[PDB]
Formats: structure tokens, C-alpha cells, sequence
């Protein structure tokens, strides 16, 4: 069998820069000058699109951005310029040697100037309160880096045992990213007490944005 | 105009088979070949089988005892069956056709999600979430719907059938005691808000449920 | 017309064909010399038989020559079955010169000798000698596989010969030995001979090359497991030189089958089995 | 067993040439036995020669009799060439029997005879009559031609043989006269025979068909002529049998031309031509 | 030279009835079992678009309805359900034999419901005065089928020495034709004269649609 | 998203060459191939020629003493040139990259009409068409602009840019007096005219004149 290695595992590229993904093969792929290594490109939730076929070839009607060269075991895939679009994970697949095999992922993270969380919180709803549970979410929208923490403060007092964080892929419009903290609590413990506070310590700047409700 | 489209279970209990048909559509199964492919997070893509114009069927060496492919040119259907489905099974099986003369697949289906596991389906529980206080009138306010309670993983969220497409920030689900959470975001101009109406549609293919849900301040 | 004496001293086979084709054709000679005085019957004969040998030789050192030419757009594949030929006509050679001395025993059998003896034994051990002589030079254990095979024959075959006269002129002076001794000369020079002759003809017929027939089904089936390869059809596969095999084959495979791929995997195939030179048609099948 | 004889019955050539055998051997048998009392010299010489004459139509009769049978994966081509061995073989009979023709002369003009003449020349009117029919039958103007041109050469030879020997013995009842004419028949026989090895060689030695010689560059040129044919490589043509060529081709094609019309318009070209089985190897150039 | 006949010429079949093409070679295209023809489609004022390659084979996002068929010389298009969006003309191209060549065209009608002509007149715009010319214009929009014929009398008079006609291609909508009767004449001839009027002569009504201006 | 963009003079001479440029986007000329046909009336599609990955061209048997195709890899350009121009050579010369693997020529470009004329460029004029009585309000009024006196045949027409594609029917061009005459047609409901402004946008590439006319009714 034909094992790919793609380096790096995670490229970060500005938003014009020149953009360099290696994959490199156990054995060589090559066969009467022919090199047969495809590369693909998979955005957020989306089957993988067919950018290169046999390593040198476009596929029609991709960007002509997009080069590939290398042959034999080293394969090299160049996206350049740059684009806010091409933040997606891209993969290597050999088709010399039965069965095909792909390579792991690379992920590409467009670098740009960053941005303020737009902090926002929510209180449970009525129909939370009626269904015998209650769940605080706070959502942090077009902040970048990927980096941020979240402070949930209950009445002034710390707690971490039920807040759960989801973090979305770099979106293909302004590169940036967004996040969902949800606290889940009881009935009793949510009426027990009133404020609730959500805090986005962000590198952006030192204080953090804080968003808050008293019921 | 070409599309593989699948449908096959999303949920498979951990001891039973699979099957998923993969309909195409603006080219013919006599001339193409459709190859199967599964992601999973734990171990990449994976190529499982192939099946060619005349019947021929190439397997994966790991699935060659479990795999069977078939065709029908008439119907422009392609079946995949696998057999003895495991906790280690489950990923989003994807039906591709082969590039022409080529080894690659340039046209690939939004393959189904498929999860192996022995909880039961349940259907979502959609909630609304609105403002808590009538402050920040900076002409951009933040709706969002929680959908809480789930199984199996997929699931569709829409606003306003879709036509509110931009500022929508749908999250990823989280695993918590055995079902998933999942969270959506849309910021919407409070010129818009409350004046127009605001829906929140999410769909649950595996328990065909569709909850359609209006944003009400407090 | 000097550069073919140049081209033949420079090889090491071509320089040792001609150093024995003018020793034998020197010694005829000189028994066609010593025989013109009397006693023509048998030394004349004799001497004869040595000239035909000597033209087996020549025709063999010929084949080596030509061996070593260049394609010209009419010989696609060269003169490299100069050597094949020449070991065919060498087997031929030493089965006609077995049926000779089958003759010649008969008819010594049949015809008490009137003629010199003492003569005929003396220049027989000189004919020995130069037969011992190309044996020793000739041991061995553009391709010159099959000459050196069929000289090292044909000179066993000669040595064989002279082993028989001499034999025959020890044990008359201590009839029947003779033929006997004839008979089993010619028989032992057929038996020799019949593997030369096996190899030759089935290199010439056409036949696939035996080393390769073992592993072909394996190939075969190889071939088919490629993917989009519907069938294997029409597959030939001879012989040219010793160790050079030429393959022709004809794959059909799917309407948008890898056709560079097929090519190439099929290429290493039979490469990997030694078929240095293959054709691979591929047919792109109608649904 | 007794299918061979019904299938040579079968065949007209098979069968011609299995008279001609048994009457040959019957009539070297006759002779065998009338010269067992005495003259052994000459007749036993003369019948040993029929029996090796024998022997060599018998060769030509087993390659027709091969020529018609199956292939069995061994021999992919078929047992075809069996009729180019048959009339190598009955070349180099004809060469060889020249050579014996040539030595029997000059032994007779340098030897004074005094063994029965009367009975000599009897028998050799029987052979001349025998190569007389031989020559009318076989009279022509799975495929045989190979076979009955060597045959019929060989008649030929044979009835030169038997009309010197009966021109030295009319001249001399009317010395000079027999070495001459053996040197004449042994010329004749050579010089006829020349063409017939000609062509054996040729079709032995993997050269391109002589008659599709001058049609190739036109070929050549036309299939260049194909859209998307960048270059042709590698191109091999040679004979198997009469009027069946076997020829292998490798074309370099753009990246994405039409190989399935380029594969089609080349064995189109190629048949026209007289190519009965052709193998194209399209390869795709890298830019 | 390799002469492709197509018949019919013409063609015109209903909206979702069968139709067929025939395209007919001189010689045979044929190729160990492969037939080299081509089908195309133009539609009004567009490139050709290819349908079928090989006879037999369906071009990558063409839809189902069109089918290939036929070998050596005689070859089938067949376009099943049609559709109104299907009113364009059909090529069949060889590539067997250089040069490769393009049978004539198969023009395709849509058959559907007879419509009446919408008749509308215009009289010369200032501009057009002043430059000293007058062209008066008549439009028929969305009339089926496209026999028809445009009356102009002038004061009463019948006049046809300036009168051109231009028929447009079938509509790819709504299967109609649209006509422009553009009637030329001097700015001395234009100002003695008062009452124009403006005939449409179809089958759908036996009274003509007169629009008229008095000027 | 593959496209071929033909630029090349409408008008030639009777007795010049010609010279058409074709810019291919979305493939690589270096493993594609590009024919060259033209459509004209009175002939039908032409096959001229065809320029292959490493350069070498294929010329039409009547077109081989006068055609003369080249390459540019680098640029993504293809460049047509043919001598001795005649009136018979009047077509509209297209572009098209050959299919993969087939005679056939899948994607093809909009090519550029040529005329083959000894007259000269004469910029067109525009001229409104409004309805000459305020009657017939049934909602639906009807409007158009002559385009009259240009040469040669291709111009464009559109209403607003564009924008109002429905209801536009652009008439076939007659020729008149060594003259094109062209006109066109827009239906738009009575509520938006004259409340709101109709443009004519009228465009001559050969004469490079591009005239905006607005509908003032009488």
C-alpha cells in the first residue's frame, strides 16, 4: 500500500501571499512519465472538488490560480494568488496502485487583520423553562484569530462544569471566525439566581467584552 | 448539469447491513464509473469500491469481504450494500464518478451521513432565542435558534426558507450524553426586526421532522 | 573489404572461428595434397568431408560476422537470428555428417580394404589432434549464444569420428568392430545433437519462449485484475534472441477506462517477466 | 495413430507427397537388394543416397502434415512456419546433395572402374523415369507453397543427376566427358536452389515482407497524416507465411487526440497495404 | 469528401410530442465498431452547442430527452419529451474522414396554440424629421405560426415600394414569432400625406388588427 | 467556467488578411486543442482548422494556401490568420476547444461576425420610438428604438442596461443601400412608464460608438 504524508498538517497564508501544500509518497507514482497524483480541494461541508489530475493537469473550469508540479514521490501544489475563497482542506490521492489512497488533510487558514467579537447572549426561552431545563448561549461572531476564551461568571462566582464551546470553519467571504458557548442548567438552578455575565477574552484587545442579563 | 445524489440510512444499528442508492443524473451509467468513497474524522477519505460500465466491480482489499455494488442502466441507479456495519463504520459515504480516462473523481454527490450506533432517533427540539433586554439599537441585531436533543447528527437550519441566506452562522453540533446540540446564528438589520416576519426552519431527515419556528421578543 | 578482417580479428568468437576454419581448411589441404599421389578412395573422400566441415564453419563464423550489423528499414529487427540459423544449419550438418558416416562404416563393412593403412591411421590422429585441440579452445562451461553451441557440436561430433577410426585401427590389428563402432559414433553425434536442433526449431516456429510459458498465466491473470481491463485477447509471444523475448498483445478495456495507466502497469508486467519488447493495443469496448 | 494416414489421404499435396515417398523408398529398397549380391561400391553408395533423398521429402511431407494443426498456447502463431523450415531444409538437401554429386565425380574421373557398368546405367534409367513422373506430378505452373517449390526443386536436381549420369554413359561409349558434366549438374543444382533459400532466409530472419517493402514509407506517411499523430516509432513488419504479415506499431499521440479513430484510420491503412494482423500502441505525449 | 444530407429540412412537431432527425452520410463512418458522428444544436444568435458525440453517446449536462442512434450512414436524433425550450437548429458533423464536415441545419418548429398578433404603430420620432427622413415602424409581437402579412395604405392609397419586413426566430418562451414592417419615405412625402394605417393579416382572426395614426 | 473570447476586425477589405485572436480561459492550450469554423448563410459550418498541444496544425484542403494558425501557451491565445480575403468570405468565425479524446468540439466561443466589403464604417443612429396617442393604457405599453444607416452588421441593443431583459424583441438586421436598418421592441407595464426613466442602449463595436437614448413620450 501507498502511504501519502501531506506537510504541513495546518498552513496559515495571508490573503495574497504565495500558498506551498507537499505530499509526499512512500513509493513512487510515476509510470511511463506519467505521474499519477490528483489533488483535491474540500471547503466546510462540501464533497471534495477536483482541482489537479495527474499532478500537472487543471481541471476545466477551475481557477488558473491553482499549479501543480513534482513527480515521482515529492508533489507540490501552488495556489497563487491567494484567494478569501481558498480557505478549505486540500488532499493528495494516488491512482498507481490499487486500492487509492488519500492523503491527510491540509487545512488552510487565510491570514488578515483582526477583528472584535460582536459578544451577544441569550436567556433561555419559554419553552425551555417549560420543558424542565434551561440553556444560556452566548455567540461570538467575525473574530479573528481562531484563538479566544470564554468566561461564564454565575452571580459573580466562576463555574466551567456545563459550558460547551463549538467552534465554525474560516468563513469563505471575510476569513473570520465564529463561536457558540452554551451553558446548560436546571429549572431550580437557573430561578436560584439572577446575573449572568459572558465574557470573549479576545488578543484584539486586553479587555474582554462582556455581555450580560439579570433575571 | 451532472448530480449523484444518495439516500440511504442515517442511522444503522451495530450488528445490521447498509444500503445506500446513488441516482444520477445528466450522464449514463453505460459509458461511467462511479466510485465509492467514505470521510471519517478518525481516518481521512477512504475508496471502498468501484463498479464500471459493463459490471465489473473493483473493492477495497479491507472491504472486499463485505462490499457489493450493483447497477441499473434503465433505473441511472447505483446500490451499495456493506455487511457486518461496526462502531468504526460510521462517516459520510460519498458516490463519485470517475473522471474520464482518468484515475480521479471529478464529480462527486453530498454523500449521507451515516452513523452506527444503538440509540434510537429522536426527533429535534427546536427553541427560540431572542434579545433579553430592547438595548444595542445599532441597526444590527442578533437571532439565533437552539436546537437541543437530537439523533442522529444531521440536520438542516434555515431562515425564512433560505432566502435570509447572509449572516447566517450555523455551528457545529456537540456529542452530550449520547445527543447532539446544535446551535445557528443570523444577524438580521433592526429596521427589518420585529417589523418583518422571522422563521426559523429546521429539518430532520432521519425522524422527518420539520419544525418551523418564529422569533417572538420576549 | 579489409574492414571485415579488422571486425573479425576484433572479436574474441569471430578471431577463435577463423583461426579453426584456416586450420581445418589448411589441414584439408595438406591431406589433399599427401592423397593426390594414390590412394584417392578414402583420402580424397576424407578430405572432402574436412572442406564440408570447413564450409559449416565458415557459414557459422558468417552468422557471427553478421550478427553484429545494424537495422537497415528492412531487417526491423536486425540480423540477430544469424546466430539461430546458423546453429539450425549446424545441427543439420551434423546430422548429415552422422548419416555420412553411417554410409562410409557400412561400406568399409562391405568392402575388404586393398588401399595403404599405414597413412590413413597417421593423418586420422593429426585430424584427432586438431579436433581435441577445438574442443579445448571452444569451452565455455549483438547476442552469440547459439554459434558457440553448434561449433562446440559439430567439433565434439568430429572428435567422435576420430575416436571411432582410431578405435577401429587399434582393435583390427588385436570385422566387427568397425561398423559397430561406426554405428554407435553416428548415434551418439545424433543424440548430442538433438538438443540444438529441439532449441532452434523452437525459436524458429515462432513458439513462445519456454523460460517465459511458465509465467505467463500469472501475467495473465495480473493483466486482468488492472482496473477497467474488460479482457485479455490475442496475445503472441516469441522468441529472437537468447534472453530477448517480443510480445504482442491486444487489452480491451472500458469506454473511459486509464488508458496511460493500463499501458503502464501492463508494461511493468510483463517487463518484470522479461519481455523487453511488447505491444499493448488497447481497445476502448462499445458498453 | 491412424488418423494421420486419413488425414494425409485427405489432402491432395500430403498425398502426392506420400507416393512419392513410399515409391521412392520401395524403388531405393529394389535397388538395395539387387546390389546386395555384388557391386557394392557403387549401388549401395547409390541406394544410401535415395534413402537420404527419402528422408528429406519425408521431412517436407511431416511440416505439411504439422502445417494444418491448431495453436495449443505454446505455439500462439500456429505450426505455420512448418512449410519455411520444410524448404530451408530441402535447400540445404539441395546443397549438400550438389556437393556429394560434385565428389562422386571426381572420385569416378580419378578412379578407373571395374565394377559392372551394364547394371548401373539400368537402374539409373529406372531413376531418371522415377524423377521424370516425380516432375510431372508435382507440375504447378493451412497454406503450403514452401513445401512444393522444395520438392519440386528437388525432382529437379535429381533428374539433372540422372541425365548426367546417362550423358556420361552415352559420351563415353562414343574420360574428360563425366567430371565435366558433374561439375555442370552440380552448378545447375545450386544455382536453381539459390532463390529458395533466398526466400527462406528472408521470411527466417524477421525481414520485412519484400513484396510490402515498397509500400511502407507511403503507409508511413499516411498515417502521419492523422490528426493528432505527433510521431511513429517503432516499427516492425514481418512474414510468418506466403502472403500473411504480422507487423507491430507504437504511435505518440497528443494529450488528448481521438485514439480511437487514429487506432482505426492506422489498421485501415495497414490492411490496405496487405497487413493481416497489425498491433498499435498509442501512447499519449505529455504536452 | 464525405457529403452529409439531413432531412427533413424543416421540421415542426408539437410541444411534447416525438420528433426525430436524420443526417445521412455520403460514405460510411464507421471504425471498428465506432460510428464518428456528431449532433449539435444552435439556437438564435448562439454558438453551436454540442448534444451528442459518437452518435450515441450524451455530451456531460445535456438533459435526457435526446437520444443518438444509427451506424455506417444513416444516424438518428431523437428528441423525446420535446420541450419549448428545444426550437433551435440541428447539425450532425463527422470526424471520420478530413476535413470534418457540417450537414445542413434541420430547423425545428414548436407547434402550439395560435395566438393573435399584438399590432402597434409608431410614427417618426422628431429626431428622424429633422434629419430629413421618416420611418414609420409597425410591430406584431407574439403571433403564431409565422405566416402572416402586413397591409399599409396611406391616405387610403396602397403603397409597397419602401415596405421591409423582419421576422425574428421562435421565441424560446412562449414558441411565438415577432415581425417589424418598417415603412421608409422622405420628409416632404411624409408631411403631405395625413392618416397612416398598419394591417396584420393572419390566420387566427379573417378581420386584420388595424392600428392607425393621423398625422 | 470555460470560456473562448474571439477579437478580431468586423470589417475587411476585399483584397487584405485577416487576423483573429483567441483568448481561452478555465484550460490549458498545452493539452487542448482548438479548431477554427465559421458559419456563413450561404454555406453552412466550415471546418478551417485546428492547432494541437505541441503545435502542429491540420488545415482544410481549400483553406491550406491561405491559412496560417498559431499559438501562445504562455498568454492562453490562439491566433487565426487568412490571406486573400474574398466576398464570398463573410462568416462568423468561431473558436472551439476540441473534446477530450473525440473529433468533437464541446465548448465553443462567440465568435466575431466578419464582412468582406469594400464600404466603409458608418456609426449608427439611434432613434426613439414612443407610442404617437395616449390611449391603450391596458397595462402594457410598447416601445422600441430604430437603429438606422450603420455598417457593418453586428450591434447590440439593450433597455436599462440590461436589466429589463423581459419583453425585448431585437429584430434581425435588413440591409438596405449598402445599410443596415435594425430595430427593437420592449414591452413594459403602463404603472412604471413614464414614472420610470426606459434607457436605449445601443452599441457598435467596429465603430466604438455607444449611444444611450431614452424614451420621452411625444
Amino acid at each position: 500500500d501507498i502511504v501519502l504524508t501531506q506537510s504541513p498538517a495546518s498552513l496559515a497564508v495571508s490573503l495574497r501571499r504565495r500558498a506551498t501544500i507537499s505530499c509526499r509518497a512512500s513509493e513512487s507514482v510515476d509510470g511511463y512519465g506519467h505521474s499519477f497524483m490528483h489533488w483535491y480541494q474540500q471547503k466546510s461541508g462540501q464533497p471534495p472538488k477536483l482541482l489537479i489530475y495527474r499532478a500537472s493537469n487543471l481541471e476545466s473550469g477551475v481557477p488558473a490560480r491553482f499549479s501543480g508540479s513534482g513527480s515521482r514521490t515529492d508533489f507540490t501544489l501552488t495556489i497563487d494568488p491567494v484567494e478569501a475563497d481558498d480557505a478549505a482542506t486540500y488532499y493528495c490521492q494516488q491512482s498507481n496502485e490499487d486500492p487509492y489512497t488519500f492523503g491527510s488533510g491540509t487545512k488552510l487558514e487565510i491570514k488578515r487583520a483582526d477583528a472584535a467579537p460582536t459578544v451577544s447572549i441569550f436567556p433561555p426561552s419559554s419553552e425551555q423553562l417549560t420543558s424542565g431545563g434551561a440553556s444560556v448561549v452566548c455567540f461570538l461572531n467575525n473574530f479573528y484569530p481562531k484563538d479566544i476564551n470564554v468566561k461564564w461568571k454565575i452571580d459573580g462566582s466562576e463555574r466551567q462544569n456545563g459550558v460547551l464551546n463549538s467552534w465554525t470553519d474560516q468563513d469563505s467571504k471575510d476569513s473570520t471566525y465564529s463561536m457558540s458557548s452554551t451553558l446548560t442548567l436546571t429549572k431550580d438552578e437557573y430561578e436560584r439566581h439572577n446575573s449572568y455575565t459572558c465574557e470573549a477574552t479576545h488578543k484584539t484587545s486586553t479587555s474582554p467584552i462582556v455581555k450580560s442579563f439579570n433575571r | 448539469e451532472v448530480q449523484l445524489q444518495e439516500s440511504g440510512p442515517g442511522l444503522v444499528a451495530p450488528s445490521q447491513s447498509l444500503s445506500i442508492t446513488c441516482t444520477v443524473s445528466g450522464f449514463s451509467l453505460t459509458n461511467y464509473a462511479v466510485h465509492w468513497v467514505r470521510q471519517s474524522p478518525g481516518k481521512g477519505l477512504e475508496w471502498l469500491g468501484v463498479i464500471w460500465s459493463n459490471g465489473r466491480t473493483d473493492y477495497n482489499a479491507a472491504f472486499i469481504s463485505r462490499l457489493s455494488i450493483s447497477k441499473d442502466n434503465s433505473k441511472s441507479q447505483v446500490f451499495f450494500k456493506m455487511n457486518s456495519l461496526q462502531a468504526d463504520d460510521t462517516a459520510i459515504y460519498y458516490c463519485a464518478r470517475k473522471l474520464a480516462y482518468e484515475g480521479a473523481m471529478d464529480y462527486w454527490g453530498q454523500g449521507t451521513s451515516v452513523t452506527v450506533s444503538s440509540a434510537k432517533t429522536t426527533p429535534p427540539s427546536v427553541y427560540p432565542l431572542a434579545p433579553g433586554s430592547a438595548a444595542q439599537t445599532n441597526s444590527m441585531v442578533t437571532l439565533g435558534c437552539l436546537v437541543k436533543g437530537y439523533f442522529p447528527e444531521p440536520v438542516t437550519v434555515t431562515w425564512n426558507s433560505g432566502s435570509l441566506s447572509s449572516g447566517v452562522h450555523t455551528f457545529p453540533a456537540v456529542l452530550q450524553s449520547d445527543l447532539y446540540t446544535l446551535s445557528s446564528s443570523v444577524t438580521v438589520p433592526s429596521s427589518t426586526w420585529p417589523s418583518e416576519t422571522v422563521t426559523c426552519n429546521v429539518a430532520h431527515p432521519a425522524s422527518s421532522t420539520k419544525v418551523d419556528k418564529k422569533i417572538v421578543p420576549r | 573489404i579489409s574492414g571485415w578482417f579488422r571486425s573479425i580479428l576484433s572479436d574474441k568468437t569471430s578471431r577463435n572461428l577463423f583461426f579453426f576454419l584456416c586450420l581445418n581448411l589448411s589441414f584439408a589441404f595438406v591431406e589433399l595434397l599427401y592423397g593426390i599421389w594414390s590412394n584417392c578412395l578414402g583420402l580424397i573422400s576424407d578430405s572432402f568431408h574436412m572442406f564440408f566441415d570447413s564450409t559449416a564453419i565458415l557459414a557459422g563464423l558468417a552468422a557471427s560476422v553478421i550478427s553484429k550489423w545494424r537495422d537497415n528499414d528492412a531487417f526491423s529487427y536486425g540480423y540477430v537470428r544469424a546466430e539461430v540459423l546458423a546453429g539450425f544449419v549446424n545441427g543439420l550438418f551434423l546430422i548429415f555428417t552422422a548419416f555420412f558416416i553411417f554410409s562410409e562404416g557400412v561400406e568399409r563393412a562391405l568392402a575388404p580394404p586393398d588401399v595403404h593403412h599405414e597413412r590413413l591411421l597417421l593423418v586420422s590422429i593429426l585430424g584427432f589432434v586438431v579436433n581435441l585441440i577445438g574442443i579445448f579452445v571452444f569451452k565455455h562451461g549483438g547476442p552469440s549464444r547459439q554459434i558457440l553451441q553448434g561449433v562446440f557440436l559439430h567439433i565434439l561430433a568430429d572428435t567422435l569420428g576420430s575416436i571411432g577410426v582410431i578405435a577401429s585401427a587399434i582393435m583390427m590389428q588385436n570385422m566387427i568392430a568397425d561398423p559397430i563402432c561406426s554405428i554407435l559414433i553416428a548415434i551418439l553425434i545424433v543424440v548430442s545433437v538433438i538438443p540444438l536442433l529441439r532449441e532452434s526449431v523452437g525459436i524458429l516456429m515462432q513458439r513462445t519462449p519456454p523460460l517465459l510459458e511458465n509465467s505467463l498465466p500469472q501475467c495473465y491473470q495480473r493483466v486482468q485484475q488492472l482496473q477497467g481491463v474488460y479482457s485479455l485477447q490475442e496475445q503472441h509471444f516469441w522468441t529472437l534472441c537468447s534472453d530477448v523475448y517480443v510480445g504482442t498483445l491486444k487489452l480491451i478495456v472500458a469506454p473511459d477506462a486509464d488508458a496511460r495507466w493500463i499501458l503502464s502497469q501492463t508494461h511493468n508486467i510483463f517487463t518484470q517477466a522479461g519481455v523487453r519488447q511488447l505491444y499493448v493495443q488497447i481497445d476502448f469496448a462499445a458498453m
